[PDB]
RNA sequence: UGGG
């Protein structure tokens, strides 16, 4: 859930390079902010870093 | 780590965050409400016990779970392992390529050699096997060599004989006290499910044969082979660095 | 040897293993940019591994700066062979073309037919051969070993998968019929919530501190107990009340279904629609039929005064088009007229889409 | 005599030398006895269901005037038997019927009821049943519960050892512990004041706890002390004399008695003057004034003129007070003795500690002093006083508390109320002070007389009571607002706390675990065990020092031998063979009464307290014909010691010598010749033995094996024996004799033997017929033999020919060498059975069908699968082959032409279904045994499930039709008799079907009686057997209960054969466990002059160190054992006459002196001599009792009967060089054992396995591929060598480096052998875990 | 529960 523990947006994306609400799936989109949330693409290993 | 039987499983330390944030949202929602001082003091005490219980579990309130009871665990006990560094760090790592077999004793296999089970082989040496299969041109893709190893062709046994020849393998026992409890020996392939150890060296391990198991490690790279051959070879060092009286002396 | 509470520990789940192609490329002896290009290729691989995006979209998304497509193409064809007999390349032709290259490289009538069948006319020969037998010049059953060899050719990937997540329902809510009444008895019921409160009550007086802790240990604990036991009792009572209301209101055994406005079921208990409709989302129902407390609450006016919504119609429509077309009617309007003969007032225009929907062969069955 | 119908086949030789008075009992009885105590109708209120019923009932709501009266109880018949309920995986239980009625009192009328309602009870709970073998079957498990050991409730006087403050002061405390409720403790502080500890709370004086009992200070001092009479009036100032109470004294002035001198100043205090003045009678005499200043007033005396008083008690006086108390007019003032020699001042300091002499006050300070919470409202003090202190429900001493409580106080009555009275704790205080006064002894904690055991019956009664009270709490609330409730004893009782309480206790607990299926002896010693753990319990670590030591009261009750070594030492024990349990829960041991100079044959069971006072004779002692003792001085034991006594000073006799050894260590011959600890290991290693194909009789033995095997319940015990009819592997039937029969229904005995079946340890069990045909059976027979059993005798291992030497240094330390002959003969081979399960469940996408083979799999794996994707019976599954296929649908496919084209070429499923199947794991190879698949009711079974129904129906019909066939057999016999009685057509009468139409009308009386009766019997037995067959057929096929989410369950069994190999890990029963270094061929084994090679060779080096003389004696006695059998075999090779063989057998069994074995030949006529000879061809089963053994003279003589060399040594030759070895060699036959530990599962050698998601480390477990462990001391050692890189690669790259894995492996595949170290992830974990805290740590650049 |  948004604004919660291990939430999307902050702490990093949950699965691969995919983003919430089906936008900017993979690859060529790197630096960006998603439409609905501040979700950005990451290798998903940042979960330990944040 | 959700389980199919128990749906989503929650760790014991996770509930502390939702508890402190819960009482914090109660104190914040009730704060601006302009209420009497007794209730907000009670809220400060509950939040104090919540944060204090989150940081240090021991002493104080020692909060108990309903289902599993127990003191659970806090950040103080979750540092590493036992609240030392021992379990998950500081020689708490499991490495790789380890032991797990019984030891036997033959009256052969010169003191620098030990019998290595051929079934125990073909596994620890898989990287070398793939290396020489790709080197000698008998295969192309890595999956093909993997199928060749899974099918255990006769050529793989000869190449494996080329691998194990001078490649050292170090032995160690479970309750190692002095340093001679771990040494490095030259393997020689033997037919059987156990390992044949030199009898005279057994006195250095202070063990007997009831069927005791053992620990085995395979040095990688290069310099490790020089540190095993130049130091941990039992042929290299005899006199124990305690008495000065020799050891491995027959009995 | 049970070790008291048992391990019950975080455990660090080791499964993962969604795609090993990264570990495969990590061992490939590339030079410099071939590794980055390979990582760009493996990211676009779909879970099925059949048709992945577009070849031009990759190169356009690389930020080329020279590095023409002749390289990345050889990287494609290069990885496809090291792949488990193949990956991606799309086109639906390249899968069967690569699967047959390294498989055998001989048998009676393998490559001779396989090159033409794979190249062209495949989709034309998928339905039936017929006149195509005169195009391929083959005589009678000579192609039986060929197509028979293609059948075993087969999704190209999905061999590893290793997806343990099967997603099971398990218990949830249950109903029973007996003594002339098919009424659910709420057949779950761990009683842990009930038991825990009873058990936790014992726990409050068990501190054994001598500090008393009446102010914090005793009142707060009691409050938490009231708070969790009361919440669990209210949730179980609401789920049982909604399960009984949906149970009695509609009967599964009777043929067809009765549409329920969210409001009628919400008006029975006089509760707001959002509260009940939200409770009916993730909560299922288990009876001795099928395997959800959501499909049994479908609401529709059925567009007729004589009778039920769409579930009855949808099941019925598939039961109609199920056995029909003795010849080759391939007709939706005739099914709309036969359905209109029963007084359902079917439009017959949008009827086909509903009928077509959910695996129905229509209207492509023509 | 000496028949048993088994023993006539093979006779054992016993050395005897001492008689046995009493036979070995059933030996499991006490276990069953507990169960027999739980279910029974007892009007007296003995422990069971009736005790809990009368305890909780009657129940009534508060101020509702509604009562419930329970009457007895009843139990129903189980729905299944043991076999079928064990196969279906359902728990084995029985319904519970307990009747209770509802009574509604009259409204607003005294002692009246408007109506009463007595109706049938509602079904509640399920109570399991203990099987005849002694196991509780739940969820298809054995579930054997171990008895508990603890301390009995009562008063314990403890000296605490007197070390507390290091000043060397003794402190005597005591603990009164009830059966339930709060525990009460009394303690002394070094301050010499009495203190009370209640439920481990803060220490309070003994005066504040007694003040709530309404004893005034004058009543406290007058009650708890003896005051001496003293009166000072008219200046006389005289006191009473206390010659007996006053011994030592200090005289500061001359004391004259009645004008005559009595004790001069400074006179001797010795008993001379005390007796001189004690002989004369002296009245009260005057004393000086200085003696009053030391005295303390006892009671409270007030002046008669005014009302004020001076203090209370424990306050001295002064010379100025004598004017006030003397002017007040008090003639006599009673003062306490004020003399310290044996006694002393006490309780006075405790009176000085607290101000509160009143019940209300002291109630307030005890209330608020106990509970930290809300202060007393004056209601809470009384409610906690009456509730926490003596009360009906909370405080119950019952039989053990009241009996031991009255016994510790030397009270005559052995019974009383369940609560303590006011004078009880006062008596405990008086004797408690008496212990400090120097009189009395301190009871030991380790003393077994105060240490009591509990069983499954009392614990299950306790849990059932807790559940019944838990329901009783909920029942009281619903009766208040219920008013008139129709059919009240129906919905007013919920069975969830009952079935959940007893099902939770039997299901999960630390005293209820799986039974060990390997060997019968592990079952018997598993059912009989003593543990200090349990609910009261002693957990571990703590309380483990003196308690672990042996105490003289453990002599004839628990076996000192058997116990585990490292963790559990001093805790787990085993009962004696003849030990039993009293009704009160105390252990006793039998003895033999001795009257005058003869020893009476009657036995008397004595407890520890009973045997402590009397004298018991030594085990081994001589005897005469009349029972008189040969030697005057006889070794005996009086109290905790041993010494010689006169022949007339011994009260009892030790009877048998084996009372000190349990059943497991009773199979060790020559126990005196082995060390105590090594025998402790030998009794432990023999319990892990794995059964084999063929059990061979031990040549050296005891004779306890018979009772162990027949009492273990593993074999088939024949009841009401008779002439055997039909025999077969899976079935044996016996026709009962006409002597013992039940009238009506006839019937014969049927026996279904248990075939190969999976174990808990994966082993197998089997039974084979011991009889052939046409021979009768006597009650108490053995029809079949279970695993490791031969003709009713228990053989758990196999004998071998032992040679003692080194052979070319191949035997080193404890190791062992084996010949190939053992491998070729198939000896030491075992079979394991593994259960494989596959589940089919209904998911969110709909049901998961099992059918239509497997998709995306060639016909290679499809040829082995059929019958909806299951393997055939008898197929061999090797590798990763799929045993059962399964399909799980996935419906997420939607649209686009690629789906249609994908379905064009292939169709059907078109890869919309996953391939997940059973997927047999690797490392397992074997064939299939049984298909256990269970199905669901109304799921339309089909598949192969009909075949097993046809098999079970065909079997039930086949074995069911036999008894009926006997029914119309005898019926047609009687009808034949009545038709032959008159108008007999002979064979023609039997030629006509349908009883020849009942022979027309015949005689009128038979037409109206005999014919209609015969037809009535034919139709009655016909329709009756058809009805029973139809009900049985309806019983065979039934829908199996299962979870609402699961659809169908598949289960298939596998079998694996395991043969001896260098993995080895064998053992003996003497404590010797070796391993196999090498397997030599027959040619390389040493051979004797006859060319017979030795089977097994051992190293003599371990004999002197381990101090085992029973090994060698077993080898020589094995030589003398098998040599005779070789003589009989050699005589039978020549087909010698019955006379000579009879003389040699009779001359063989009658040898030796005494041995009290009167069995002899010239009794059995003709055959059965050749049968026993053919049985003993292999060897002779010589049986040696534990404490009565053989001697060197008997071994040398019995050995010389076999023409063997007396020294027990024979020359041997080498198998390779052929040269003769210098000096002789000892050869023998020793009983050899195999152990469950094998190298098959102990070898792993992990290369690259799966990795954990946390810390990026591998796992530790086998199968799931553990990487073993690399510890701290190993890093210490590698630092002792000084190798940085060898450890460096193991600390980072091989474990915690993510990039070191892939990059290192890539460098190894290419052959670069480069390190390239990397940063560990676990250190980063520690970093973040510290960052969560307010502490900051950061790296530097 | 069990092995060193």
């Amino acid at each position: 859930e948004r604004d919660g523990l291990f939430c999307a947006r902050i702490f990093g994306p949950v699965k691969d390079y995919e983003c919430l609400c089906g936008k900017y799936k993979r690859l060529k989109h790197r630096g960006v902010i998603c439409e609905k949330c501040g979700v950005e693409v990451t290798q998903t290993k940042v979960r330990r870093e944040r | 780590v959700p389980l199919d039987g128990g749906r989503f499983a929650t760790s014991d330390l996770n509930d502390l965050y939702r508890r402190v944030i819960n009482r914090n949202n109660r104190l914040k929602r009730l704060l601006d409400l302009a209420a009497p001082d007794i209730i907000v003091r009670n809220e400060k005490r509950m939040l104090q016990e919540a944060v204090d219980a989150l940081l240090d579990n021991g002493r104080r309130g020692r909060a108990i779970t309903g289902s599993n009871k127990r003191p659970l665990k806090s950040l103080a006990d979750m540092i590493k392992g036992k609240q030392g560094r021992f379990r998950q760090n500081l020689l708490g790592k499991r490495v790789d390529y380890s032991g797990r077999s019984v030891i036997t004793v033959g009256p052969y296999l010169r003191l620098h050699q030990c019998g290595l089970p051929k079934k125990m082989a073909l596994e620890l040496f898989k990287p070398f096997i793939y290396g020489k299969l790709e080197l000698r041109g008998l295969a192309t893709t890595i999956k093909a060599a993997k199928k060749m190893v899974e099918r255990e062709e006769a050529v793989v046994w000869d190449i494996l004989d080329e691998v194990i020849r001078e490649h050292p393998v170090l032995l160690n026992r479970a309750p190692t006290l002095h340093r001679l409890g771990i040494q490095a020996f030259e393997p020689v392939l033997i037919e059987g499910k156990a390992i044949q150890l030199h009898p005279l060296v057994c006195a250095a391990y202070n063990a007997d044969f009831d069927g005791d198991q053992m620990a085995v490690h395979v040095p990688l790279t290069l310099e490790a082979q020089l540190e095993a051959r130049a130091l941990m070879m039992s042929t290299n060092n005899i006199l124990s660095p305690a008495n000065g009286e020799p050891i491995i002396v027959p009995s | 040897y049970q070790d008291d509470e048992l391990p019950v520990y975080q455990g660090e789940t080791t499964q993962t293993l969604q795609d090993y192609l990264m570990w495969q490329v990590e061992l490939t002896p590339f030079t410099d940019t071939d590794r980055a290009i390979a990582t760009s290729i493996v990211d676009a691989v779909d879970d099925t591994g059949y048709l992945t995006i577009q070849i031009e979209d990759i190169v356009d998304s690389i930020g080329d700066d020279e590095i023409g497509l002749e390289e990345v193409e050889a990287v494609l064809k290069r990885i496809q062979r090291f792949d488990p007999v193949g990956v991606a390349a799309k086109d639906l032709r390249d899968c069967l073309l690569i699967q047959l290259s390294q498989f055998a490289k001989e048998t009676p009538w393998l490559e001779e037919a396989r090159l033409i069948i794979s190249d062209h006319l495949d989709l034309l020969a998928n339905h039936d051969f017929r006149t195509l037998m005169r195009v391929t010049r083959l005589k009678e059953e000579v192609l039986k070993e060929a197509v028979n060899l293609i059948q075993s050719l087969d999704x190209x990937x999905x061999x590893x998968x290793x997806x343990x997540x099967x997603x099971x329902x398990x218990x949830x809510x249950x109903x029973x019929x007996x003594x002339x009444x098919x009424x659910x008895x709420x057949x779950s019921i761990p009683r842990l919530k009930i038991n825990q409160q009873y058990a936790a009550m014992g726990n409050s007086a068990r501190n054994d501190a001598d500090g008393q802790f009446i102010r914090s240990n005793l009142q707060e604990a009691r409050w938490l107990i009231k708070s969790l036991e009361s919440a669990n009792d209210t949730l179980l009572r609401v789920s049982r009340c909604i399960v009984e209301q949906q149970q009695a209101f509609f009967e599964q055994g009777e043929e067809y279904m009765k549409p329920m406005v969210l409001a009628d079921i919400a008006q029975a208990v006089e509760m707001h629609e959002s509260t009940i409709s939200r409770v009916t989302t993730q909560k299922y129902l288990h009876s001795p039929r099928g395997i959800x407390x959501x499909x049994x609450x479908x609401x529709x006016x059925x567009x007729x005064x004589x009778x039920a919504s769409s579930t009855a119609i949808r099941a019925l429509v598939k039961k109609l088009i199920a056995a029909e077309n003795p010849a080759k009617p391939l007709s939706d309007s005739k099914l709309t007229s036969m359905l209109s003969e029963q007084g359902i007032m079917v439009a017959r225009r949008t009827v086909a889409k509903y009928r077509e929907s959910l695996s129905i062969p229509p209207s492509n069955q023509r | 005599m000496v028949y048993s119908y088994t023993e006539k086949k093979r006779i054992r030789k016993d050395f005897g030398k001492r008689p046995q008075v009493l036979d070995v009992p059933y030996l499991l009885s006490i276990q069953l006895d507990s169960f027999q105590k739980f279910i029974e109708q007892d009007p007296e209120g003995q422990y069971g269901l009736e005790a809990a019923f009368r305890s909780v009932f009657p129940i009534q709501s508060y101020s509702g005037n509604s009562e419930l009266q329970y009457v007895s109880y009843r139990l129903g018949e189980p729905v299944f038997d043991v076999q079928e309920c064990q196969i279906r995986g359902v728990t084995y239980s029985a319904p519970l019927r307990v009747k209770l009625r509802l009574v509604i009192y009259e409204r607003e009328a005294p002692e009246g009821t408007v109506k009463d309602i007595k109706e049938q009870e509602v079904y509640m709970g399920e109570i399991p049943l203990m099987t005849d073998n002694g196991t509780f079957v739940i969820n298809g498990t054995e579930r054997v519960i171990v008895s508990q050991l603890h301390r009995s409730p009562g008063v314990f006087f403890d000296s605490d050892k007197g070390k507390t403050h290091s000043s060397g002061k003794v402190l005597y405390n005591a603990r009164i512990i009830p059966y339930r409720g709060s525990w009460l403790d009394f303690e002394f502080d070094p301050k010499d004041n009495l203190f009370v500890r209640i439920d481990r709370r803060r220490k309070l004086p003994a005066t504040i706890i007694l003040r709530a009992l309404n004893y005034t200070t004058e009543q406290i001092l007058d009650l708890f002390f003896e005051k001496v009479i003293f009166e000072i009036r008219d200046n006389k100032l005289q006191m009473e004399l206390v010659p007996e109470r006053l011994r030592g004294e200090t005289a500061s002035f001359d004391i004259e008695a009645n004008g005559k001198v009595y004790v001069e100043k400074g006179r001797r205090i010795t008993a001379r003057h005390i007796r001189q003045l004690e002989k004369d009678d002296v009245k009260l005499i005057e004393v000086p004034v200085e003696y009053i200043a030391g005295k303390v007033v006892a009671k409270d005396y007030i002046d008669e003129s005014t009302g004020e008083l001076i203090c209370a008690a424990n306050m001295e006086l002064s010379l100025d007070l004598l004017a006030k108390l003397s002017q007040s007019g008090h003639k006599r003032i009673e003062t306490l003795f004020t003399n310290d020699l044996d006694h002393g001042p006490y309780i006075s300091e405790t009176l000085r500690v607290d101000p509160t002499n009143d019940r209300l006050s002291a109630l307030v300070e005890i209330y608020r002093m106990m509970r930290p919470g809300e202060p007393p409202t004056r209601e809470a003090a009384e409610s906690l006083f009456e509730n926490l202190f003596f009360s009906e429900d909370r405080y119950d001493l019952s039989a053990v508390g009241r009996m031991k409580f009255n016994r510790s106080l030397l009270r005559e009555e052995i019974e009383g109320s369940g609560i303590l009275s006011k004078d009880d704790i006062i008596d405990v205080m008086k004797k408690l002070i008496d212990i400090r006064n120097g009189k009395g002894e301190v009871d030991d904690i380790d003393h077994l007389g105060n240490r009591r055991i509990r069983s499954v019956g009392e614990m299950a009664e306790n849990q059932f009571r807790v559940g019944l009270v838990r329901v009783e709490r909920a029942v009281k609330e619903r009766l208040s607002l219920g008013d008139l409730d129709t059919l009240m004893p129906q919905d007013m009782i919920n069975a969830k706390p009952i079935s959940a309480a007893v099902k939770e206790f039997f299901g999960s607990s630390q005293l209820s675990q799986f039974m060990d299926q390997n060997n019968p002896l592990s079952e018997i010693t598993h059912k009989r065990r003593i543990s200090a753990l349990g609910p009261g319990g002693l957990t571990r670590e703590r309380a483990g020092f003196e308690v672990r030591d042996v105490h003289p009261t453990h002599y004839g009750r628990v076996c000192p031998i058997e116990t585990p070594e490292g963790p559990n030492i001093g805790l787990i024990n085993s009962l004696s063979v003849y030990a039993q349990t009293n009704e009160y829960g105390f252990l006793e041991t039998p003895y033999r009464k001795v009257t005058d100079g003869v020893v009476t044959d009657e036995i008397h069971y004595l407890s520890a307290i009973e045997e402590g006072n009397y004298v018991i004779a030594q085990a081994n002692s001589n005897l005469d014909e009349e029972g008189h003792f040969v030697e005057d001085l006889v070794t005996c034991r009086s109290k905790g010691e041993s010494s010689l006594f006169s022949r007339d000073q011994v009260d009892y006799m030790d009877v048998s010598t084996q009372q000190v050894v349990s059943v497991g260590a009773s199979l060790i011959p020559f126990l005196e010749h082995d060390d105590a600890n090594r025998a402790l290991m030998g009794a432990n290693m023999q319990r892990q033995a794995v059964p084999t194909l063929r059990a061979d009789k031990p040549l050296v033995g005891t004779g306890m094996e018979r009772a162990v095997a027949v009492d273990s319940g593993v074999t088939a015990v024949a009841k009401r024996g008779g002439v055997v009819q039909y025999v077969d592997a899976s079935r044996i039937v016996i026709k009962v004799n006409e002597d013992e029969m039940y009238p009506g229904e006839a019937g014969i005995d049927i026996y279904n033997l248990t075939k190969y079946t999976r174990s808990n340890q994966n082993t197998c069990i089997n039974q084979m017929p011991c009889v052939s045909l046409g021979e009768p059976v006597e009650r108490g027979d053995v029809l079949a033999d279970g695993p490791s059993t031969d003709l009713g005798e228990l053989a758990l291992g196999q004998n071998m020919r032992v040679a003692f030497m080194p052979w070319n240094g191949y035997n080193f330390e404890d190791s062992i060498l084996v010949s190939e002959r053992v491998v070729q003969e198939d000896r030491f081979t075992t079979i394991h059975i593994q259960e494989l399960a596959c589940v089919s469940r209904d998911t969110k996408l709909g049901p998961e069908e099992i059918t239509a083979d497997i998709p995306n799999v060639g016909e290679a794996a499809l040829s082995k699968l059929d019958e909806s994707g299951i393997v055939y019976i008898g197929a061999e599954v090797t590798g990763g082959d799929i045993l059962v296929g399964k399909v799980t649908p996935k419906g997420e496919t939607q649209l686009t032409p690629e789906e249609k084209l994908l379905r064009a070429i292939f169709g059907e499923k078109a890869s919309d279904v996953k391939d997940s199947s059973l997927r047999v794991p690797n490392g397992v190879s074997g064939t299939v045994i049984d298909v256990q698949v269970f199905t669901r009711d109304g799921v339309e079974k089909d598949k192969r499930a009909l075949e097993i129904e046809e098999m079970q129906l065909k079997q039930a019909k086949k074995d069911l039709s036999e008894e009926l066939q006997i029914l119309e057999a005898g019926l047609f016999s009687r009808i034949r008799a009545v038709l032959v009685a008159g108008g007999v057509e002979a064979e023609k009468l039997d030629k006509l079907p349908r009883d020849r139409w009942l022979e027309l009308g015949l005689t009128d009386e038979e037409k109206q009686n005999q014919l209609e009766q015969l037809a009535e019997q034919y139709d009655e037995l016909k329709h009756e057997f058809e009805k029973k067959l139809e009900a049985k057929r309806r019983k065979i096929t039934q829908g199996d209960d299962l979870a609402p989410g699961v659809l169908k369950i598949v289960k298939v069994y596998l079998a694996v054969k395991r043969r001896i190999q260098p993995g080895d890990k064998m053992a003996g029963r003497h404590g010797n466990k070796g391993v196999i270094s090498k397997i030599n061929p027959i040619e390389d084994m040493p051979y004797d002059e006859n060319g017979t090679p030795v089977d097994i060779v051992l190293n003599p080096l371990g004999v002197p160190s381990r101090m085992n003389i029973g090994q060698i004696l077993e080898t020589h006695l094995g030589m003398a054992a098998k040599g005779i059998g070789d003589k009989i075999n050699a005589m039978l090779k020549q087909q010698q006459e019955v006379a000579k063989l009879r003389e040699f057998i009779q001359r063989a069994y009658d040898l030796g002196a005494d041995v009290r074995q009167k069995v002899d030949l010239s009794t059995f006529s003709d055959e059965e001599v050749m049968r026993l000879a053919e049985n003993l061809r292999k060897g002779m089963p010589i049986a040696t009792p534990v404490f009565d053994g053989a001697k060197e003279a008997e071994i040398k003589e019995l050995l010389k009967l076999g023409d063997l060399p007396t020294s027990g040594q024979i020359r041997l030759y080498d198998g390779r060089t052929g040269e003769q070895f210098e000096r002789p060699v000892t050869v023998g036959y020793m009983y050899m054992l195999k152990l469950n530990h094998l190298v098959d599962d102990k070898m792993h050698a992990r290369s690259t396995g799966s990795y954990s998601l946390v810390t990026q480390q591998p796992l530790g477990g086998k199968a799931q591929f553990g990487g073993q462990r690399f510890g701290e001391m190993e890093v210490w050692a590698l630092e002792a060598y000084g190798a940085a890189y060898t450890l460096q690669e193991m600390l980072t790259v091989k474990s915690d480096d993510v990039n070191g894995r892939t990059k290192m492996y890539k460098n190894i595949v290419d052959g670069n052998h480069q390190m390239e170290p990397g940063m560990p992830e676990s250190f980063n974990v520690l970093l973040k875990e510290i960052r969560s805290l307010g502490i900051n740590i950061e790296l530097e650049d």
